[PDB]
RNA sequence: UGCUCGC
């Protein structure tokens, strides 16, 4: 549904970074350069950030407003 | 061996449930069985009166 | 010199699902119902008339089925969305209309809009609302876009009617019997009558067996009856082989004892083994030889017609059939039931027709016997079937049906089961997959195990993994991910090509042509079409003439050299798979086409007509010869495979690398993934269902299939990636288990969301008194409502945001019990659960019948604890074992600790190698910042992923240097540490957790009740009662069976050995002999049963001692 | 009291008393939900 | 009323899915079992 | 009663 805050092995700060990352998804960075960009040296935020889907707008779409 | 009487059983082999929520209830088939029973005796004795 | 490969080949596969594929099938075959089929049923029974006062008709122009409207304003339709009908439990359907013309007093009066009755309408079809609709405009309509659809809502519910599977109609089938006799059997089906008949050799001789015959009788005698008199040409028709005369001469032999020459005699034979269908009205006036004439010409092998009362085509008809008996009476060549080729799919399309049919004659014969009943002598007032044209008949005939699943049809006497199920919203995955499902004839009650087998057949067609594992298995099975059903054809064209290609005529030559061995039999959907020779001519000028476009390329041809045998297939229902023609070593496919594909110059129907991709039937492709790939490609090859992993069904391609994983393995993955815990939709919020399971935060999966891709299950996860290390920790992972971090839980893994619904009704009754929802009873010591009303509102409906508590009333309701002042009975909604739950949202709607209808949709969090059941997307179904630290969870060099450790044994014994391939390979991609490709027979390969792995300086094995983080020293071993894709499984601890006290008892027997929802207790079966014994255990099996179960005290009288009460035998009329008895209540109600059937248990009662 | 819903499309409040037709006004929409209570919930972040 | 100490605060309450009239004074059991 | 499941 939403990014989570915290990353589930390691637990560091991931959920101020996926705004900035979708920037760089509307920059020309990759996906790689872009993780290494936001200061992800491990891969379990990596996994965090790259396989987690944004269905918060799509919900957002349904809401009653 | 040959049966003259029928012996219905008590209510407790006969539960009924009643459903407040429509116009009817909820019987088993015995009492059914025993209602056409009772029934096709009444006609049995109509015909022959 | 390699052979070149086109590599865009594949993209093949997603056009083809542009304007086919997974749920195009219903939808179409609902449009072609509503469409075309609906208006030729009402053709067909256009005019209704009535005998008495003649010159009066009813007479049908034209039927519509309209767009869906809602018939709860006041005489008036008004649009409704399909999640309207969900939410106020009503029915999506559109009012059939037709124009008519009648004769009221011999006047003409003609109606343009009557509406007769009510179709539900199938989502997303040609009259839906969802279909033409942008994803704005399905959230416009609370629908979600990725919502496969093409299934009906009742009353509320989501009903799929299954794709039916059944044996091929008008097709001789050869079998052995019980005793071992090898006999044949024809059911011939007519849009009218359906008719088995059977031919046996049990004594050396054929006799042929129907069910409107006394005895069967020799076959010579029915070849006698049917016009052909002479034995020779009887004998040139079976057969000119030696052995063919030495096997039939027996039955030559019987016919010639008897005095049976002649078509009158064998007629009159005929005619005596002809009993009359319990006297059927109408004087007989000698019809002997006349009702054996009709048996003969219309009720034995309806599907062999005879022009005028000439049995020509059926005398061939038969002496083929006894050809191929005495043939498969030699060499043991039987056919087999499970052959595919012999299959056919009825849609919801057929079913539906077939419903329609049967429920409009009802209507026609209801209207007919309306007129005869109020014509002749009701009065000058000229009746007008206006009048009586009842509306609700035909939409509660298809309501009952759609909804309860039992079809009974009693113009086609059949009676089915199980048609139509409900939809499992358990996640996105499971409603595509149970979409594609198909049931089997055999309709599992017993132990059959012959369609159980996966058949070489289903290769293309059906998913040979994807099964139900359980009593299910074999029986339910699911279609593959390119696949398609093909429906009915005129075939006209066809025998006219067949006719002008040199097929002699079968009345224009004896049978003897039959037993050549270079002519070929040609036929047509089960009719001998007639004789040809040199079939290699006709096969190969039928497809091309199928390539061409002038025949129907869902038109099947195919040869059996065995039986000499051209059938010409024509019929619905068969599968049809598109391959890709291969003349002399090349593909007729190249770069360019894909190129053109891939820019938008053509489609799937260019290639179609184009003779570069053609439709091969199961019987068609048992001739053809198939290459997998370009290099299989050798001299003899007929066609090319498009893409192997469309073997798979829509469960299986879930699989990341199941080529490498074992067969069972997969089969549990598919089960699992039916039952996977996710998102449903995107309008999974306003939805509101009697059970929703939601993940918290779900992801998509790093290695993800091309199928994943095409069903677009990444926009829609059910399940999240966690660093997984392969590794045996602290033994709490004995067999299946896993340990789980208890940070990762605490910081969102794997939590849930579980939505329950209560709904209640408030009703108004035939008196004018309704249904009132009371107050909030208010403690007058407090000031404020008791704990039991704490969360009502002021109007008595509980309010959303707060939370409830087990034995809380949720909805104030209280009923009058009359239906002078009313007296009101309170029946509040209690709310039974062992946990809190948060009312999310309250709905309240109004139905026509000003019947409020009220849900309240109660959302609980639950986090992962002991007890919940874990998935690998791998089969490796798992329970949480012990709840690690943080701290205790071992740690690598750049400081991960692992959120799930699985057990190393579980590899060996199940060779799960796919499992460690994906997560080598979810590792390179999260390295790397990609996703790898898990594709069925291809995918990225182990040292692509290795390479990436050195490139960003980890292990080429995904093995990594850890510490213990127990004992603070290094591991002796290095740890398998990668990302997997786990996904939770809806079975909870939480809700499987069950105790009884002692609690309710059943009305009947004295005994605990079935279910949990019930508050049941558990059953001491049959087995545990034969352990208990074998332990010798006698107390503690009495004080289970006897004291803690039905335990209870009677009155025995020891005189006449009956049941007496309160210390008082009625039969003897005294108490002195009655004593007290502990017994088992269902030993008493067996004693009171018996004593009802007249076998009376007199217990002669002794002291103990 | 006045008795206070939401409609389905407008997501207008709307009072209406007992025994009403359920109905909304500048609209035809018969889908009620009733808004969200003003009592105080204690959460845990557990 | 309850048949120990004679008060009149019989409270139907069900202990764990046992259905039990119970005095909420003393806490004598009236009746259980349905 | 039906059916989908859980081993
Ligand atoms: N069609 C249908 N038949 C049912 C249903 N429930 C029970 N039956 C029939 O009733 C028989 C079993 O009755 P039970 O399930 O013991 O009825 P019960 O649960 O004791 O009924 P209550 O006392 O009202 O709870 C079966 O043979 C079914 O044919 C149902 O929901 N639908
Ligand atoms: N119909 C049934 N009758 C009795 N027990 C059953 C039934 N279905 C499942 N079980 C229980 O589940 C167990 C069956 O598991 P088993 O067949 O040994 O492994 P499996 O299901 O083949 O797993 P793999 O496919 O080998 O990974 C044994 C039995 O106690
Ligand atoms: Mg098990
Ligand atoms: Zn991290
Ligand atoms: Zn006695
Ligand atoms: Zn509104």
């Amino acid at each position: 549904m939403i990014i989570p805050v915290r990353c589930f092995t390691c637990g560091k700060i991931v959920g101020n970074k996926w705004e900035a990352y979708l920037g760089l998804l509307q920059a020309e960075y990759t996906e790689g350069d872009a993780l290494d960009a936001l200061g992800l040296k491990r891969y379990c935020c990596r996994r965090m950030l790259l396989a987690h889907v944004d269905l918060i707008e799509k919900l957002l779409n349904y809401a009653p407003l | 061996l040959i049966l003259t009487r029928l012996l219905v059983p008590p209510l407790c082999i006969r539960p009924s449930v009643v459903s407040d929520l429509k116009s009817g209830t909820n019987e088993d088939d015995l009492t059914m069985k025993l209602t056409e029973i009772i029934f096709l005796n009444d006609v049995i004795k109509k015909h022959r009166i | 010199a390699p052979i070149p490969t086109v590599e865009e080949k594949w993209r093949l596969l997603p056009a083809f699902l542009k304007v086919k594929g997974l749920v195009k099938q219903h939808i179409d075959s609902f449009n072609y119902f509503i469409n075309v089929e609906i208006k030729k049923i009402m053709k067909a029974n256009e005019k209704v008339t009535s005998d008495a006062d003649p010159m009066w008709y009813l007479k049908y122009l034209n039927i519509y089925v309209g767009l869906p409207d809602v018939e709860e304003s006041f005489n008036v339709t008004r649009p409704v969305s399909p999640h309207e009908c969900r939410l106020r439990d009503m029915t999506y359907s559109a009012p059939i209309t037709v124009d008519i013309e009648y004769t009221r007093g011999s006047q003409r009066i003609i109606r343009n809009a009557l509406p007769i009755g009510r179709m539900p309408i199938m989502l997303r079809s040609s009259n839906c609302v969802l279909t033409g609709k942008t994803p704005a405009e399905f959230a416009k309509l609370n629908e979600c876009p990725l919502d496969p659809g093409g299934y009906f809502i009742v009353k509320g519910v989501e009903k799929v009617i299954l794709i039916q599977e059944q044996l091929s109609k008008n097709r001789i089938i050869v079998e052995a019997d019980r005793k071992g006799a090898v006999g044949a059997s024809v059911t011939s089906s007519t849009h009218e009558k359906k008719s088995r008949t059977n031919m046996a050799v049990k004594q050396g001789r054929f006799y042929l067996r129907h069910n409107t015959l006394s005895e069967d009788i020799p076959i010579v005698i029915i070849f006698k009856a049917m016009g052909v008199e002479s034995d020779q040409e009887i004998v040139q028709m079976i057969g000119t082989e030696e052995h063919v005369m030495a096997a039939f001469g027996p039955s030559l032999e019987e016919c010639q004892k008897a005095q049976i020459f002649t078509q009158m005699q064998a007629l009159k034979y005929i005619g005596n083994k002809v009993r009359r269908q319990r006297m059927w009205g109408g004087g007989p006036k000698k019809t002997k030889i006349e009702e054996a004439r009709e048996l003969l010409a219309s009720t034995i092998l309806t599907h062999v017609p005879v022009k005028e009362f000439n049995f020509r085509a059926k005398c061939i008809y038969t002496a083929v059939m006894v050809r191929r008996v005495i043939l498969a009476q030699g060499d043991n060549k039987v056919d087999d039931r499970d052959y595919y080729g012999n299959k056919r799919l009825e849609l919801a399309g057929q079913l539906l027709s077939l419903l329609f049919e049967d429920l409009f004659k009802k209507f026609n014969s209801e209207m007919k016997k309306i007129a005869d009943q109020v014509i002749p002598k009701q009065r000058a007032a000229q009746f007008d079937v206006v009048k009586h044209m009842r509306q609700d008949q035909i939409t509660n005939g298809m309501v009952n049906a759609i909804s309860t699943g039992n079809w009974s049809l009693k113009r086609f006497k059949m009676d089915r089961q199980g048609v139509t199920q409900v939809l499992s919203r358990l996640s996105y995955i499971s409603a595509l997959g149970m979409m594609t499902r198909i049931s089997s004839q055999f309709e599992k009650t017993r132990k059959v195990s012959g369609p159980r087998s996966l058949q070489p057949s289903q290769w293309g067609m059906l998913c040979p993994s994807d099964t139900p594992e359980g009593e299910a298995c074999g029986l339910v099975k699911n279609l593959a991910l390119m696949t398609h059903i093909t429906t009915d054809m005129e075939d006209g064209p066809i025998v006219k090509l067949a006719s002008n290609l040199g097929v002699e005529d079968v009345n224009l030559l004896c049978g003897e042509e039959l037993s050549y061995p270079n002519v070929f039999l040609v036929f047509l959907n089960g009719n001998i079409l007639g004789v040809i020779r040199d079939h290699k001519k006709l096969v190969n000028t039928f497809r091309l003439m199928r390539r061409a476009g002038y025949i129907n390329e869902f038109v099947s041809i195919s040869t059996n050299l065995t039986d000499r045998c051209v059938y010409i297939s024509s019929d619905g229902g068969r599968l049809c798979r598109p391959y890709i023609i291969v003349k002399k070593q090349k593909p007729a496919v190249t770069n360019k086409h894909m190129e053109e594909l891939a820019q938008g110059y053509r489609n799937f129907e260019d290639f179609l007509h184009e003779s570069l991709v053609e439709y091969l039937d199961v019987n068609e492709e048992n001739d053809c010869n198939i290459a997998l790939y370009e290099h299989t490609i050798n001299k003899d090859t007929t066609h090319l495979e498009i893409e192997p992993f469309t073997l798979l069904g829509v469960c299986a391609g879930l699989i990341p690398y199941p080529h490498h994983n074992q067969s069972p393995r997969n089969t549990y993955q598919c089960a699992m993934g039916k039952q996977a815990m996710g998102t449903i939709g995107y309008n999974q919020r306003n939805r509101i269902d009697t059970l929703m399971y939601l993940l918290a935060y779900p992801q998509k999966p790093m290695v993800k299939t091309k199928t994943i891709e095409l069903i677009e299950f990444e926009k829609l996860p059910a399940g999240q990636n966690a660093t997984v290390a392969v590794m045996s920790y602290s033994g709490y992972d004995i067999e299946d288990a896993l340990v789980l971090n208890k940070a990762s839980l605490d910081r969102g893994f794997g939590r849930c969301l579980v939505y329950k619904n209560a709904k209640c009704t408030l009703k108004r009754y035939t008196n004018q008194t309704f249904d009132k929802v009371m107050g909030p009873m208010l403690d007058a010591a407090t000031r404020k409502p008791i704990w039991r009303h704490e969360i009502l509102d002021a109007d008595g409906i509980c309010s959303p945001g707060e939370k409830v508590e087990n034995k809380q009333v949720l909805v104030n309701k209280s009923m009058p019990t009359v239906t002078q002042q009313p007296q009101y009975k309170d029946v509040p909604i209690t709310y039974k659960g062992a946990t809190d739950s948060y009312i999310e949202k309250v709905m309240i709607s109004s139905n026509a019948e000003d019947a409020f209808l009220i849900k309240m949709l109660l959302r609980q969090t639950r986090r992962p604890e002991i007890g919940d059941k874990f998935s690998s997307r791998h089969g490796q179904k798992g329970v949480c074992g012990l709840i690690v630290p943080q701290e205790d969870m071992p740690f690598c060099d750049s400081g991960i600790c692992p959120d799930i450790i699985m057990n190393p044994h579980g590899f060996p014994s199940r060779m799960t190698v796919g499992k460690l391939i994906e997560l080598l390979a979810g590792k390179a991609g999260v390295l790397d910042g990609r996703f790898h490709y898990g594709t069925a027979f291809g995918g990225s390969k182990v040292k692509d992923v290795c390479e990436d792995l050195v490139r960003h300086g980890y292990n080429y094995l995904g093995k990594d240097y850890v510490t213990s983080g127990i004992t603070g020293e290094p591991l002796e071993a290095y740890i398998y540490f990668g990302p997997v894709y786990y996904q939770k499984l809806k079975h909870m601890v939480l809700d499987k957790m069950h105790a009884r006290a002692r609690g309710p008892r059943a009305v009947l027997t004295r005994q605990p009740t079935e279910g949990r929802s019930r508050d049941g207790g558990l059953r001491l079966g049959e087995m545990e009662r034969d352990c208990l014994i074998g332990y010798g255990a006698s107390m503690l099996l009495l004080e289970r069976l006897m004291i803690s179960s039905d335990a209870f005290e009677v009155d025995v009288c020891g005189q006449c050995g009956l049941l007496g009460y309160s210390g008082w035998c009625h039969y003897c009329k005294s108490s002195c002999h009655v004593s007290s008895l502990r017994i088992p209540y269902a030993c008493k109600l067996l004693f009171q049963e018996l004593q009802s059937m007249n076998i009376i248990p007199r217990l002669k009662l002794s002291k103990y001692n | 009291q006045p008795m206070i819903y939401i409609c389905g499309e407008c997501h207008t409040e709307n009072e209406i008393k007992s025994r009403d037709p359920i109905r909304c006004r500048e609209c035809g929409y018969r889908i009620m939900y009733k808004k969200r209570t003003k009592r105080l919930v204690v959460f845990d972040a557990r | 009323r309850c048949p120990d100490c004679g008060s009149t605060e019989l409270v139907e309450d069900s202990h764990y899915s046992q259905s039990q009239l119970v005095c909420s004074d003393c806490g004598c059991v009236v009746t259980e079992g349905v």
